[PDB]
């Protein structure tokens, strides 16, 4: 499976492809070497290193503006930067009292903003030209992961916090869910209904398990379910953390990636596994799809799931691309 | 502060299905441990990075 | 392959109607609530009743003792009547359907410096009505702090309350 030219020095935390308002494809990756890199992915499969930016600490999340001109970066250095790609100039747009874990772009008819999610137990909203938050939201715990598709946002916190938000007018708390999972929250992804609206989410714990949760289903007791994944296997069955989770923007099937160094494609409606890959030399830490979903990005890095001891500073960190729109079709 | 206590995977039981069966589990995640359960991998990692204990 | 969706920790919900009539005859006046809990929690010794309903009664027994008012007559007597409709999250797998059939419990107790009897009458049945109902944890005045976990345990209730959402009845203990 095809590599990427000049991949990062240290482990990869996040990946993000550009929006459709941009011609061609552009990949973004953040690393624990404090830096963010930008490639142009060509149909050919070749990748052209385009640009780079620096934080003073590890970068935990990246994302694009709706119109393609900007990359927003979230770091441990307690800041988020806005990166104008044309002039390769970046500026600070956000601050927290602790590392910024999640960063998202909100494009609402009424208004537009950045939503930062931090371990300082808050959600903050920024217009990108001011230095005050335009809106501050209290969370019950440290922000662990989040997702945004207008007019809905999901946030997962420490201590298995789970919260849904409505985004019309000003953003507000919609529902405080009692988590379907009984182990630490790791990653979440919002899925849509046939009529193309925010209708639910997929939540991944550290316990080789994902929960499928519909906001408003005809019968929660059967419609809301949970499935096991990323487990190797008489012997003891090895359980691994789900590290990333992404839906196909067209087909409605999903990709999951784990500590075991495998990716898997699933059909959540049919409740059927589609593909489980080969095991890799190290865990898969991050993954996503390009604007239309022909390309499935996934990084092979050490996710720290076994502590400082199994870190091998010497091993290469790979990002792989898989031109697979055919592998992700229901039947 | 950091991952000083050595890695040791917690164990447990689980069911496995329409071919219903019974198994044993080894949870291969450091935060599954009672010592680290209050933190997240990226939290620990950052603590290790600042301690310079890479 | 096909997904393995089996989960014994599936967080199911319940909607129900409930009734609680409770009478506690005692030799002397209770000192602490902790004492009341002990006496009242005897109600289920030698349990005769609907298997799948037993956990819910524990909740109502707990709720009972929370409201017990003293009848000034009697040799001390305590009385409570609780009635309503509620919504309860739990992790106990498929509950069998519950029908309005009041069940009767009357047993003695001898703990500490107290001996007497507890009389309990309880109903619990399904509410198909789509209308909203408050969490059962709301009929308790004192379900607004962590001490609540302790109290629930005296009645064999193992409850959780995480960063978001109401208390969840994780499991039930029968012994101890």
């Amino acid at each position: 499976d095809i590599e990427v030219t000049s991949s990062p020095d240290d482990s990869i935390g996040c990946l993000s492809f550009s929006p459709p308002t941009l011609p061609g494809n552009f990949l973004i990756a953040g690393s624990w070497a404090n830096d963010v890199r930008c490639w142009e992915v060509q149909d050919s499969g070749q990748t052209i290193p385009k640009a780079q930016q620096m934080h003073t600490g590890p970068v935990l999340d990246v994302c694009w503006s709706d119109d393609g001109s900007k990359v927003f970066t979230a770091s441990c250095d307690k800041t988020a930067k806005m990166w104008d790609l044309s002039s390769n100039q970046a500026i600070q747009i956000a601050q927290h009292d602790a590392p910024v874990k999640t960063i998202h772009w909100i494009k609402a008819p009424n208004y537009s903003c950045v939503m930062t999610g931090s371990w300082d137990k808050t959600l903050k909203f920024w217009d990108t030209r001011s230095s005050n938050p335009m809106m501050v939201l209290q969370l019950p715990e440290r922000c662990y992961c989040a997702d945004v598709i207008y007019p809905m946002a999901v946030v997962a916190t420490a201590e298995r916090g789970l919260i849904v938000y409505q985004l019309e007018n000003q953003p507000s708390e919609f529902r405080r869910i009692e988590s379907p999972l009984k182990h630490q929250h790791r990653c979440v992804a919002i899925f849509k209904d046939k009529q193309n609206k925010p209708t639910g989410f997929a939540l991944g714990s550290i316990e080789g398990r994902v929960a499928i949760h519909y906001i408003n289903p005809p019968n929660p007791a059967k419609d809301n379910f949970t499935f096991k994944c990323h487990r190797s296997n008489s012997a003891p069955q090895d359980i691994y953390a789900v590290n990333g989770i992404a839906f196909h923007p067209v087909h409605g099937t999903l990709a999951t990636v784990g500590s075991d160094g495998r990716f898997s494609f699933w059909d959540k409606d049919a409740r059927t596994k589609l593909k489980t890959s080969e095991q890799l030399d190290q865990p898969i830490s991050a993954c996503c799809f390009n604007h239309n979903g022909n390309i499935f990005a996934y990084a092979s890095s050490y996710d720290w799931s076994k502590g400082h001891e199994f870190y091998n500073p010497q091993k290469k960190n790979y990002i792989f691309l898989r031109n697979a729109a055919e592998e992700l079709k229901p039947r | 502060t950091g991952t000083t206590i050595k890695f040791n995977p917690p164990t447990g039981t689980d069911t496995m299905v329409g071919v219903s069966t019974n198994i044993s589990t080894k949870h291969q995640c450091i935060t599954a441990m009672k010592e680290y359960e209050s933190k997240s991998l990226e939290e620990l990692r950052l603590e290790d990075y600042q301690a310079n204990r890479k | 392959d096909e997904m393995d969706t089996h989960d014994p920790n599936q967080l199911r919900y319940e909607k129900f109607f409930f009734t609680v009539k409770m009478t506690v005859r005692s030799n002397r006046p209770f000192r602490t609530y902790s004492d009341v809990a002990a006496a009242v929690s005897h109600w289920d010794h030698m349990y005769i009743g609907m298997a799948g309903k037993r956990p819910f009664y524990k909740i109502l027994a707990f709720l009972g003792s929370s409201n017990l008012k003293a009848t000034p007559g009697g040799q001390p007597e305590y009385h409570a009547h609780c009635e309503g409709r509620a919504y309860l999250p739990h992790r106990m797998g498929k509950t069998p359907p519950m029908l309005n059939v009041p069940e009767h419990f009357r047993r003695p107790f001898n703990i500490g410096l107290y001996k007497g009897t507890i009389e309990l009458t309880m109903t619990i049945y399904d509410d198909e009505s789509l209308e909203a109902a408050p969490m059962i944890w709301d009929h308790f005045n004192s379900s607004k702090f962590s001490d609540f976990r302790e109290k629930a345990l005296m009645f064999g209730l193992i409850v959780e309350k995480k960063a978001s959402g109401a208390w969840v009845l994780d499991s039930v203990s029968h012994f101890k």
